[PDB]
RNA sequence: GCAGUCAAGCGUUCAUAGCGACAUUGCUUUUUGAUUCUUCGAUGUCGGCUCUUCCUAUCAUACCGAAGCAGAAUUCGGUAA
RNA sequence: UUCAUCUAGACAGCCGGACGGUGGCCAUGGAAGUCGGAAUCCGCUAAGGAGUGUGUAACAACUCACCGGCCGAAUGAACUA
């Protein structure tokens, strides 16, 4: 009863090892995994067992998912 | 001459005769028709 | 600008109204002898030139109006030229038509001696004229005038030499003296201006 | 009893100054204040500045110049500006001048304390024509003959 | 230049509960319970371990990270006005005409009344907010002391109780009247 | 012409207000000699005039 | 934009930069072969005339102060890099505000002359309190009829940063309960040495402490504990 | 009246209590208001203020110049 | 206004080929408030009775600010039609 | 954009020192670092100006500019658009 009950506010984070979803493009709809981040828009991306070639990409383009 | 700076500090028996001269002077003393631009 | 703003602080005169002034060494007690006699902020602070400027105090005697005021106090040494603070006093002196209180201290603490005193009465004696001298001794409480030697009480009767003078006692603790020291001043002016008025 | 300390500065005949307000709180003291200040200042000009400081306890009499001032540089001549801007001869006049007031000056030996006394000469001649700065910069006299 | 991310800390004392949802803030510890609305700052907290909380703002600019600075500011204010708690005193200084202060209660308010200041006969009320409590000082000549929990509270209290006291038309390098603030310091 | 009164109604306040210091009282103007040194008052008050 | 706007001043001296530093990390290796003695010295507070007597009473002595770190610099802190040998252990004892001392007299005399050089400053011991009535800038040391009353500039100073309550009648300074700043056994705070400041009570006395000593033919450090 | 009065009144009863902050509180906020000045000033207020800030800047530098 | 002086800037790189803000000096009818009684060619038609409305660049009244602002009075300055 | 200062301790701020010859010459009713004119030099120093400000009738007292103790990452000035 003497603790402090403050919330985490749980958010997927973008890293090294975040699996994505691609939702528009070329790909649309293949899973790739974020290899690095380039700044605060683009990543660099790659899934080579769905077939997405690896490229950069916006992240207005892609959706996250909670699989890491 | 006067101010906050004032480097002015100086400006008898003569003195007596002068003043005393001096206020008997001052008690004698008291006692558009027709233009146009 | 400058003269501006130090000419509404001065003081409210008027020549030819009965007046009296109190004029001496400084660090004496004319300070103190006013602040008794009067209603007036007049700071009492033991060094010598305290006061710079003409102070005036207002008090009553006999359902009359009589202003008392101040001067800086006075060196007289070269006698032609001097500072124009101590210059304030002279002119307070020689037009100012009403009565004089000659403060003199017969006492230790001051920057001069008692030989000092007698010598600048006599510088002095020829603005006296017209006046009707009162000569006050101030701080007697402590040492009691009676103390004087021989000789240099010989110098106050060279103080009754000069015709209308008189000495008076005082000290600025004991408020009966204090009083009895102005009505002589008030008294003795009256005796001036009547004699004026039956011309 | 105890001992305390008062100071006194100016002046060049008997008077009492300043310390009216300091005899007016002790000891008082009107023609005996003024003659043991006119003991010190006996055969000094009233012109020149002296400093003095004055040690009483019941009405005593003291009188004695520290002579570390200006009060040197002062004593070797002879009398809206009275020029102190005066020629003098320092160069073995002087040096023995520094020996007196070298008593702590806080310097290492004479040769580090002549030319502590050189600065306080702002104004006179001193030795040759010019006794100033760098007209006494080094000092190829004395020095080690005062040690 | 676009911030990736910053934080600042939160050192929470032993005696001390937190309880933040979304933006709610309450304070509970041994004097009394806080609470403070922070809607408008966009933040978020983070617990480590019950000693220590970490505020952050992830690409934020010049302006959203100078306005997180001000959030551990208001937090450790509502720390200190638990544990220590707040005591604001207050000096009076009249020249002429004695100043009569009072507290009374109309309807249940506990309002400050001040009279006879500079002569006047107007009577001034200066409301009391809810939870600062003031006392007249013992034994000490002319002196008022306001204190409660929260800082915002009571140092508005005691900057009201000076404006209404503020001298009109007159010069002020003269006349000396007014109620002003001696120090701000704690209860213990 | 507005202006050019302007400047006079400002300095018709000047000339006026200043206690004119011949022929106040021997008195009155020897405390403003000593005090206020009656050349540069004068001088000043002139300069103004013209 | 909206910046810090420094403060820019037109006083004459300026700022002294690296070039200082590294003569002091020049003087200390010249020092180390010149003189025989080593002394390191904790002195935290300081008075300047006291440290104006130990240079002028010791012309042997060299008094060589300056930061700690420059110190370091000079006498090597690490065992691989030093000027002169086994001399990394005594630099690490040189925390506080330190000033090395390189005599040639004996080793008796210096560890003598520090117990018998006592002086006297800031207490920064007794206890006071003031009388409720007129304060005097002795504070009731000597009698008050002889005592000054303070300047009223320090007044706003006295309401303000020593906490003291002064209501002002005349031209004098009045407080009107008895107030006492100090108990005897407390460790004084920052604020009651600042009265004992203004009031001129400098009653605790002051020494200078000495912790080791080296010695250059011998090549060993000497720990030595006077206070 | 009665020649000076106010600096008399300054020596027996003190400024006021919170004059020194007050006053120290001025030149704090002033560095935030020749800013909030220059902003305002809408039509020849913003012409005679930056008249005279400019002529600020050339009277300081002559200082800096001087030594 | 003209004629100087001083120099942060400007002039393809630029002190000195040449410009020049911010300051300041030249007298523009006499340094001691005496006066100057000087209206110096308006070549052109609107002015006033009644009545309404609108700007602010505020003369008064509202509230502030700053000054030797003791009050009393009175100035500078802002928001406001 | 060029110039600087720095993790061997910068910048910010608390804390400590900020001295001796000295209350430097003249000025003066008093001017001691500061109402002022001319000045303005040395000693010891880590550092301490014949001295930026507060102001006592003078002094005292405080301040920074100068160095040093703590804390542990960069920071300041000048401009360009
Ligand atoms: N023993 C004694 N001392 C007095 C007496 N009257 C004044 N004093 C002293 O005078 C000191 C103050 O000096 P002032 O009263 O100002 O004398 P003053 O300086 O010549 O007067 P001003 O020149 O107008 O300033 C006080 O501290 C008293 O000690 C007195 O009657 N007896
Ligand atoms: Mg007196």
């Amino acid at each position: 009863s003497t603790d402090s009950i403050v919330k985490a506010s749980n958010w997927r984070l973008v890293e090294v090892g975040r699996v994505v979803l691609i939702k528009k493009g070329q790909s649309a709809g293949k899973l790739a995994a974020i290899v690095e981040i380039i700044d605060q828009k683009k990543v660099l991306i790659d899934g080579p067992k769905a077939g997405v070639p690896r490229q950069a990409i916006n992240l207005g383009q892609v959706v996250l998912t909670p699989l890491t | 001459a006067f101010g906050p700076k004032a480097q002015r500090k100086r400006p008898l028996e003569d003195l007596v005769k002068a003043t005393n001269e001096d206020i008997t002077k001052y008690e004698e003393k008291q006692v558009s028709k027709g233009q146009s631009k | 600008e400058q003269v501006r703003q130090h000419i509404g602080r001065l003081p409210s005169i008027d020549p030819n109204t009965r007046t009296l002034l109190i004029c001496g060494y400084p660090n004496v007690g004319k300070s103190s002898f006013l602040r008794c006699i009067t209603k007036s902020d007049v700071d009492v602070q033991p060094y010598a030139f305290t006061t710079k400027s003409l102070y005036v105090g207002h008090f009553d005697y006999k359902y009359l109006r009589f202003q008392a005021i101040d001067t800086p106090g006075i060196l007289d040494r070269p006698t032609e030229e001097m500072n124009n603070i101590e210059m304030q006093s002279i002119y307070a002196i020689a037009h100012l038509r009403s009565c004089v209180l000659y403060f003199m201290d017969l006492s230790e603490q001051c920057g001069f001696t008692i030989e000092a005193q007698v010598k600048l009465f006599h510088s002095i004696k020829p603005l006296f004229a017209n006046k009707s001298v009162m000569v006050v001794i101030n701080k007697t409480d402590i040492i009691r005038p009676e103390d004087l030697d021989e000789e240099r009480a010989q110098l106050l009767e060279s103080v009754k030499e000069v015709p209308g003078v008189e000495i008076m006692t005082s000290s600025c603790q004991l408020e009966e003296n204090v009083m009895e020291v102005r009505n002589k001043a008030c008294e003795k002016l009256l005796a001036s201006r009547i004699e004026n008025k039956l011309k | 009893x105890x001992x305390x300390x008062x100071x006194x500065x100016x002046x060049x005949x008997x008077x009492x100054x300043x310390x009216x307000x300091x005899x007016x709180x002790x000891x008082x003291x009107x023609x005996x204040x003024x003659x043991x200040x006119x003991x010190a200042t006996k055969e000094f000009k009233g012109i020149k500045v002296t400093v003095q400081l004055k040690i009483q306890n019941r009405q005593a009499a003291a009188s004695v110049v520290p002579s570390a001032s200006s009060l040197v540089i002062t004593a070797l001549k002879e009398p809206k500006n009275v020029k102190h801007s005066g020629n003098i001869q320092l160069d073995e006049i002087i040096x023995x001048x520094x020996x007196x007031x070298x008593x702590x000056x806080x310097x290492x030996x004479x040769x580090x304390x002549x030319x502590x006394x050189x600065x306080x000469x702002x104004x006179x001649x001193x030795x040759x024509x010019x006794x100033x700065x760098x007209x006494x910069x080094x000092x190829x006299x004395x020095x080690x003959x005062x040690x | 230049m676009k911030y990736i991310q910053t934080e600042q800390q939160i050192e929470v004392p032993e005696g001390v509960t937190v309880s933040i949802k979304s933006r709610i803030v309450k304070v509970v510890g041994p004097r009394g319970t806080l609470t403070k609305n922070l809607k408008h700052i966009d933040v978020t907290f983070t617990k480590v371990n019950n000693q220590l909380i970490k505020v952050a703002v992830h690409n934020g600019g010049r302006k959203h990270v100078a306005a997180l600075r001000t959030v551990k500011s208001l937090v450790d204010n509502m720390i200190t006005g638990v544990t220590k708690g707040y005591k604001y005193k207050m000096r009076y200084v009249y020249a002429h005409f004695p100043i009569n202060v009072n507290i009374v209660e109309k309807d249940g308010a506990k309002f400050i009344e001040v009279r006879n200041f500079l002569g006047d006969k107007k009577i001034r009320n200066v409301p009391v907010r809810d939870g600062v409590t003031i006392e007249f000082s013992t034994n000490v000549k002319d002196e008022i002391v306001l204190s409660g929990n929260s800082v915002e509270d009571v140092s508005q209290n005691a900057a009201d109780l000076q404006q209404i006291c503020r001298v009109r038309n007159k010069d002020i390098r003269k006349f000396l009247d007014g109620i002003y603030v001696s120090h701000k310091g704690f209860i213990t | 012409k507005y202006t050019g009164e302007g400047f006079v109604e400002k300095f018709e306040d000047i000339l006026k207000g200043f206690p004119n210091i011949n022929d106040v009282h021997p008195f009155h103007r020897d405390l403003m000699d000593t005090l206020y040194e009656k050349n540069h008052y004068k001088i000043s008050l002139a300069a103004i005039s013209r | 934009r909206s910046k810090r706007s420094k403060l820019v001043t037109l006083a004459q001296t300026d700022k002294k930069g690296r070039e200082n530093k590294e003569r002091i990390f020049d003087e200390v290796r010249e020092a180390l072969d010149t003189y025989r003695y080593v002394w390191v010295l904790h002195l935290d507070d300081v008075r300047t005339p006291v440290l104006q007597e130990i240079r002028t009473s010791w012309a042997g002595s060299k008094l060589i102060m300056g930061k700690r770190k420059v110190l370091q610099k000079a006498l090597g802190e690490k065992r691989e890099e030093e000027y002169k040998e086994n001399l990394y252990q005594l630099s690490k004892l040189c925390s506080g505000v330190t000033g090395l001392l390189f005599t040639d007299e004996d080793v008796n005399t210096v560890k003598e002359y520090f117990k018998s050089y006592v002086r006297s400053d800031y207490s920064r011991p007794l206890t006071f309190t003031i009388p409720e009535g007129i304060v005097y800038s002795r504070g009731g040391q000597i009698p008050a009829e002889e005592d000054v009353p303070m300047i009223h500039s320090l007044e706003p100073t006295m309401r303000n940063k020593f906490e003291i309550p002064t209501k002002i009648k005349a031209g004098k300074i009045t407080i009107d309960s008895p107030y006492l700043v100090c108990t005897e056994g407390e460790k004084l705070d920052v604020r009651q040495a600042l009265i004992l400041k203004q009031f001129g009570i400098a009653a605790s006395e002051f020494k200078v402490k000495v912790s080791a000593y080296y010695d250059n033919d011998s090549s060993t450090v000497e720990s030595t504990n006077i206070n | 009246p009665q020649n000076d009065y106010i600096e008399r009144h300054i020596k027996q009863h003190g400024k006021r209590l919170d004059h020194e902050e007050r006053k120290r509180k001025r030149e704090a906020r002033e560095s935030h208001k020749i800013s909030e000045r220059a902003q305002k000033l809408t039509g020849w207020k913003g012409k005679q203020f930056a008249k005279k800030r400019y002529a600020e800047k050339v009277s300081m530098r002559k200082k800096i110049k001087a030594h």
